[PDB]
RNA sequence: GGCCUCCGAACG
RNA sequence: ACUCUGGUUUCUCUUCAGAUCGCAUAAAUCUUUCGCCUUUUACUAAAGAUUUCCGUGGAGAGGAACAACUCUGAGUCUUAACCCAAUUUUUUGAGCCUUGCCUUGGCAAGGCUA
């Protein structure tokens, strides 16, 4: 046996209801979806482990080992990214009082892997970018902000390890403001320097940014800040708190007067006194202060711990108290749904941008797809190995139409076109998989607007297939492909060293071309079987 | 329940009338026959016995066989901390500082036998007088005491607030001072830096991939051609595989295939390998005890603002008015830069796995207080070729028993050799290393 | 601070819902908004009044005070507000 | 709390106003309080029988409001 | 006509030498070097032929003793130093040109 | 002093009597200090009409009485 | 640019 | 702010631990490959499956030692200075008339108010 990693056959998880997330996900526009990635190998995985963790009701202690889901990937995951990037989905509420379904799915850092983290990311209409806050922007955050500028798709900046690079590396808060928007001034920099239009306005008052630590698990915005600021005292102040959160400002002592202009003896800045100022202080809190300022600082912050809970050690109790304070999920739901557009909002231009044949039938068709219900058309996203190596699931975007176990659809190629389809088939799903932490839903029919994994589609799914109605809807099926955004360097020909191996060479070329539709495999003129990748 | 008997009346009375033999001993001899017949109560119980030089005590309570015939020693190894750790270590450093001082050294060696008579029952005046010898660590700023009261010890808290509060070992504990002066003697002594890349493509994962494709490292362990017997090829194969006219750029870098298992296709069977980098971090490192907090490495800002951008709503009507501070606007009222070594806890915040641990569990000091190996793991040239040669033999003898895993499978029940006290057998009594030792060197004479 | 039923008001914006003021007109439509104090801003309407005559507009909001009751779907039966 | 009502996708939009006792009046929105008071430019008052008059700028409590309609996409 | 394969580099200054040293030894002609700010980290660009690239990452952390963390993609092309179908191209089939 | 009197009531059949004679009976899932109800498939008494979950205001609200025990 | 298998005791 | 609930170390016995590593973990047997070899024990160094030592972990039960130290979940957990309510409840405005239905009682609808 010993297969490679198991994605499915785990519990439920905790306030979370088939029917209600589902129907919710499947019914309501609140649904969204979108990927992290920015820097490469800058704690992506982490996030979801954070988020996972915070769902799930059994999750793995940071103390003991990663809180990722164990046999994933086994060395390839434990050695850095690995996965060519996976979906997931979870419903995650929002600091507004209102839960949303959210789908993210891990990228890669490596180049290649980021190329087909691309591919995988242009089925959901939005992105976000995970940089750490110790070496900023990486090739990949430069990369990725790149493919994302001319995909026309909306990324949100998201810090990663911040207490960890400031906390490591003792910064004060001043380099700390002033490094953190040096780094935002790079991002908007860059996103203002790429092309078309400046309205993305990156920035930590926008809610574009989200600052979080993957040390001790803490994440937090502007909006989270002023949320938890003003639920400890002064609550009448949400909006227009965060929006003179930090700025250019200093605190004057009218009570609050905030000065736009000159140093007024107060602080170098706003966020650093009062954002900055708890922040660290709760970090310094621990190490030296731990012990010692325990009872101090955690009956002013109101958390509390068990004798040997408080006891247990630095870094289980720092997070544990981020857990207690910062745990919340605020600023990643609501700087989410503020950012992400809807899923017809951001349909519309996708859907204008992917698929070949615009306008009537085509756009509309996927207009009318929106909201209500699609006329049965599935442009997917890609397919991924199931728990036996023998066959492979189809984890794929659903464009229109609810589809239905066993229903047939007509499936069509790359070079096949609405014209003349020569690879258009007909085929039946098995099954409605939906991937969640590190299990999976199986569903009869599931609605349009949700990406979800499908079986029954193998050998007539390549690469990246749009799927279509069997009662021949015209009017531009089959996607158009995502592109990789770089160029096929190394070729590496693997000839078998038994002759009669040869056929499975052949099938296992198609199977392994298929799960990683990145590399490239050619046969050459004189016989070889010759593979290209980045 | 089993109590101790008077140390000398069972001792000395029982090894006093053991080895007379003649019609007193006659009816023991077959006792004798079964003390002899047990190797591993004296080899277990001496080797268990260690006072060590760290510290100068006597040993525990031992089982001494009510016919006279032999005894056992059950300690549990107990080992402390990392203090200890620094405690051991920090007798080496003074073993060097005392080293690099008395110009004339010792004799020492002296297996003192000369043939046999050396029958002594000096043990009486080992406990008439005492050396009080070994210790001699007076080093501290008013900040160890409290490990400098614990650094001879056979149970180094014996009851307290933070400590194991058993009767031998159990969950360790201990404050912040605590892991300060273990990171200063610990310190003092070998210690390592940050992981990152440094320690990893060397050892562990990696020495398993070297030892799975069976090549050769710069320097290091060897093992074995493992799967391949001899030599498999073909005129065909080769023909098919290589070119005789090639690109040629690199003499093919065995440490880029090593990595790489798709670079080498050459038995890719049973290799577990493929660790890709590192997190690649930052560690500042620490300074003399001033401050600031911040220790104010290089960083030149791109001129802080410069005419770039600013927020939004410059409006001081909404400003003023959009708070009301009825509360402290900070959090608490404190001074989080050097409060409670604040320096000396952020720099704890990155510390090796015995000093990152905080307070401990438990651990083996008669199996594994040694963490040499990782610090002579990839050395530099400054040693000889023998002491080079030396050093991949222990990386070979670490490398053997790390890639041995082990069948971690059941056991049938422990405490057999204590277990053994139920019926009349032996009685337990405080002994020390002399005494005990030497009645075990009676007990093989 | 707020309520569970508020709280579940807040989950609900986005769905169908109807809605009758203390006068009796019967408002049917997705829940645009939703404040502490009941304040429902909602989209396309159908409203029912006491005669039975109906008719359709586009956008309306109700003050909180003046609303005798709301009706929810009942996907949000199930939780997260569920506790015993 | 305090909270007030978030109007500011009505302001300067032309409203239809429900009152209490089959009173309806038109206007367009020039500010609101807390309070759920309205500023109404050119408020034009629904008779029951049918017949318009325009009574300008007026204030209208929250009191007595049923509901606020919207004649304009906000 | 082939690609140039771009690697930035993390490492010291002395890691930083060294990883120009190994571009030389490559025949690298690199891109650009910085001294990263926010901590005192050398990030230094290189321009490279993607034919000389091959065990670029695996050497490089190798002399840098666990430093010197770097990455590259395919940026551009290179023009080759000159045309093919030369006569006395062929010298010896294991002596690099 | 145990304040259970309205926690003791969640769950059970409840059956509302409104300020304008109406009746509702639903399942009694939550409550607050605003006597917000929420009712779970909840039935309109006057002729019967199916409602489902609804959530009345405390503002209408007169008395309530036990119906019956949890479905 | 480095890699250093070695390693004896009885009986007979 | 009242009351019922009522704790820590050590020593044994019985189960479970193909475990996220029982952190720096030893030895033996057999099927073979190999090393040198004049036969054996020992022995050179690799694979596999069969195991023991030093340990060690989880649960339950039985003991002593300061145990009278304190925790515990809940139980109706009965308080006066001063200024305040125009969207949720103790400073907040309802009633009358007429018609139809119901055996009446009563219910539904419309209108009237100032």
């Amino acid at each position: 046996t010993k297969k490679f990693t198991l994605m499915e056959q785990t519990l439920p998880v905790t306030v979370y209801e088939m029917d209600f997330l589902a129907d919710l996900m499947d019914n309501s526009e609140l649904i969204r979806n979108v990927t992290l990635c920015g820097h490469l190998h800058h704690g992506k995985t982490c996030f979801v482990d954070c988020l996972i963790e915070q769902t799930h009701p059994e999750i793995r202690k940071r103390y003991d080992q990663d809180l990722c889901y164990t046999d994933i990937l086994f060395t390839e995951q434990e050695r850095g990214v690995g996965i060519k990037s996976t979906p997931v989905t979870v419903v995650l509420p929002d600091t507004k009082g209102k839960s949303y379904l959210f789908n993210i799915m891990d990228t890669p850092g490596h180049v290649n892997f980021s190329d087909e983290v691309t591919a995988g990311l242009r089925i959901s209409d939005g992105v976000v970018l995970f940089i750490d806050a110790a070496e900023g922007v990486m090739l990949n955050t430069e990369r990725l902000i790149k493919h994302a500028v001319q995909e026309r798709l909306a990324v949100t900046v998201c810090i990663n390890k911040i207490d960890r690079l400031i906390l490591e590396l003792k910064l004060p808060p001043t380099d700390a403001y002033y490094k953190l928007r040096h780094i935002v001034d790079e991002v908007n920099g860059l996103i203002s320097m790429y092309s078309t239009d400046e309205n993305l306005i990156l920035s930590p008052l926008l809610g574009n940014v989200c600052f979080s630590s993957s040390q001790y698990s803490i994440c937090f915005t502007l909006g989270s800040f002023a949320k938890i600021y003003a639920d400890t005292f002064g609550d009448i102040n949400y909006q227009e708190f965060a929006k003179r959160l930090w700025g250019d400002i200093y605190f004057n002592p009218k009570t609050r007067k905030f000065t736009k202009k000159a140093p007024t003896s107060s602080s170098q800045r706003s966020f650093v006194e009062f954002i900055l100022e708890p922040l660290y202080k709760i970090l310094a809190q621990v190490v030296g202060d731990v012990d010692t300022s325990l009872p101090r600082t955690l009956d002013e912050l109101g958390i509390h711990l068990t004798k040997e809970e408080l006891k247990l050690n630095i870094r289980p109790l720092l997070r544990l108290v981020c857990k207690k304070f910062f745990g919340e999920f605020t600023g990643f739901v609501d700087m989410c749904v503020q950012h992400i557009p809807s899923p017809k909002v951001g349909a519309k231009p996708k859907i204008e941008h992917t698929y070949t044949g615009g306008v009537d039938s085509d756009l509309g068709e996927a207009m009318s797809d929106c909201d209500p219900d699609g006329p049965l058309m599935c442009h997917t996203t890609k397919m991924y190995s199931t728990d036996d190596g023998v066959q492979f699931h189809a984890f794929g975007r659903v464009l229109s139409g609810t589809i239905h176990a066993g229903q047939p659809v007509k499936v069509l190629g790359e070079n096949y076109t609405l014209e003349d389809e020569e690879d258009s088939q007909i085929c039946t799903v098995g099954r409605l998989w939906i991937s969640v932490a590190r299990y999976h839903i199986e569903v009869n029919r599931v609605p349009a607007g949700n990406w979800v994994l499908i079986e029954g589609v193998d050998q007539p799914i390549v690469k990246t297939a749009t799927i279509t109605e069997p009662r021949g809807n015209e009017e531009a099926q089959i996607f158009r492909p995502l592109k990789f955004n770089t160029t096929s360097v190394i070729k590496i020909a693997v000839e078998p060293v038994n002759p009669s191996e040869l056929p499975k060479m052949l099938d296992g070329l198609r199977k392994v071309n298929k799960s990683y539709p990145s590399l490239t495999t050619k046969v050459e003129e004189s016989g070889e079987h010759v593979i290209l990748g980045t | 329940q089993k109590e101790d008997m008077p140390p000398e009346h069972v001792r000395k009375i029982i090894r006093d009338h053991g080895d007379m033999t003649n019609r007193k001993f006659r009816h023991d001899k077959r006792v004798y026959l079964g003390a002899l017949k047990y190797m591993p109560h004296a080899v277990l119980k001496l080797l268990e016995n260690m006072p060590m030089p760290w510290e100068q005590i006597r040993d525990v309570p031992v089982l001494y066989h009510i016919t006279g015939a032999i005894s056992f020693v059950n300690e549990i190894p107990w080992v402390i901390e990392p203090v200890y750790i620094s405690q051991w270590g920090s007798m080496w450093i003074m073993m060097r500082r005392e080293k690099r001082d008395r110009r004339h050294f010792k004799r020492m060696r002296f297996p003192p036998f000369d043939d046999e008579e050396p029958p002594l029952d000096y043990a009486d005046n080992i406990l008439d007088v005492e050396p009080l010898e070994a210790i001699q660590l007076e080093l501290d700023p008013e900040e160890d005491a409290p490990v400098l009261d614990w650094f001879y010890d056979h149970q180094p808290l014996r009851d307290s607030r933070k400590y194991v509060n058993g009767s031998t070992y159990q969950r360790w504990q201990f404050t912040l001072p605590m892991m300060s002066t273990l990171y200063r003697l610990a310190n003092q002594l070998l210690t390592d830096l940050v992981d990152d890349n440094y320690f990893y493509l060397f050892d562990l994962k990696a020495f398993f991939t070297s030892k799975a494709l069976n090549m050769a490292i710069p320097g290091g362990p060897k093992f074995e051609p493992l799967v391949r017997d001899i030599n498999l090829q073909d005129e065909d194969w080769n023909e098919f595989n290589d070119i005789n006219k090639i690109i040629i750029r690199q003499p093919i870098r065995t440490e880029y295939k090593i990595a790489f298992p798709y670079l080498y296709n050459n038995l890719p069977h049973h290799v577990h390998l493929t660790w890709y980098h590192t997190p690649n971090v930052v560690f500042i490192k620490t300074e003399d005890p001033d401050l600031p907090a911040f220790y104010f490495d290089p960083l030149i800002n791109p001129i802080s603002h410069r005419h770039s951008v600013k927020s939004q709503e410059p409006l001081p009507d909404d400003d003023e008015e959009f708070e009301l501070p009825e509360f402290v606007e900070p959090f608490l009222k404190d001074t989080p830069l050097y409060t409670d070594n604040t320096a000396n806890g952020i720099a704890l915040l990155w510390a090796p796995r015995p000093f990152n641990l905080r307070s401990g569990r438990t651990r083996r000091a008669l199996d594994i207080p040694l963490v040499k190996n990782w610090y002579r793991e990839h050395c530099p040239a400054g040693q000889p070729v023998k002491v080079r040669v030396s050093y991949q033999k222990l990386l070979k003898y670490y490398v053997l028993n790390a890639l041995k895993h082990r069948p971690p499978k059941a056991q049938k029940k422990r405490y057999l050799f204590r277990s053994f006290k139920a019926t009349k057998f032996f009685q337990s009594t405080k002994l020390d290393w002399v005494e005990v030792g030497l009645q075990v060197c009676r007990q093989g004479y | 601070s707020i309520g569970v039923p508020i709280k579940v008001l807040h989950e609900a914006e986005g769905h169908i819902v109807t809605c009758e003021t203390n006068t009796g007109e019967v408002y049917r439509g997705k829940l645009i908004e939703a404040e502490d104090n009941m304040n429902c801003q909602m989209s396309n309407i159908t409203v029912t009044y006491r005669d039975g005559r109906v008719a359709q507009l586009e956008q309306v909001y109700i003050r909180g005070s003046k609303i005798r009751f709301l009706i929810l779907p009942d996907m949000l039966k199930n939780a997260p507000m569920l506790k015993s | 709390k305090a909270h007030p009502p978030e109007l500011k996708k009505f302001m300067d939009k032309k409203l239809s106003l429900k009152l209490n006792g089959g009173r309806h009046v038109q206007g367009i929105l020039r500010g609101f309080d807390p309070f759920m008071n309205l500023v109404i430019d050119e408020c034009v008052e629904m008779a029951t029988s049918g017949q318009q008059n325009n009574i300008g700028m007026v204030v209208i409590r929250g009191n007595s409001i049923i509901m606020l309609e919207a004649l304009e996409r906000v | 006509m082939e690609p140039y394969y771009f690697v930035e580099v993390q490492a010291p200054a002395d890691c930083v030498s060294a990883v120009y040293t190994v571009l030389a030894r490559r025949r690298g002609h690199v891109t650009q070097d910085a001294p990263i700010p926010g901590s005192p980290l050398y990030t230094i660009k290189a321009f490279i032929p993607a034919i000389d690239s091959f065990g670029f990452e695996t050497d490089l952390r190798t002399h840098t003793q666990g430093q010197a963390f770097s990455l590259s993609v395919f940026h551009h092309w290179q023009i080759v130093p000159g045309d093919p179908l030369d006569k006395s191209i062929v010298i010896r089939p294991l002596e690099p040109q | 002093g145990k304040s259970s009197k309205m926690l003791q009531h969640i769950d059970y059949r409840m059956r509302c009597i409104l300020q304008d004679g109406r009746i509702f009976i639903g399942t009694f899932k939550a409550f607050d200090k605003h006597m917000n109800l929420i009712l779970c498939d909840c039935d309109e008494f006057r002729e019967k009409r199916v409602l489902g979950l609804v959530l009345l205001r405390g503002e209408n609200l007169v008395s309530m009485t036990v119906e019956g025990p949890p479905p």
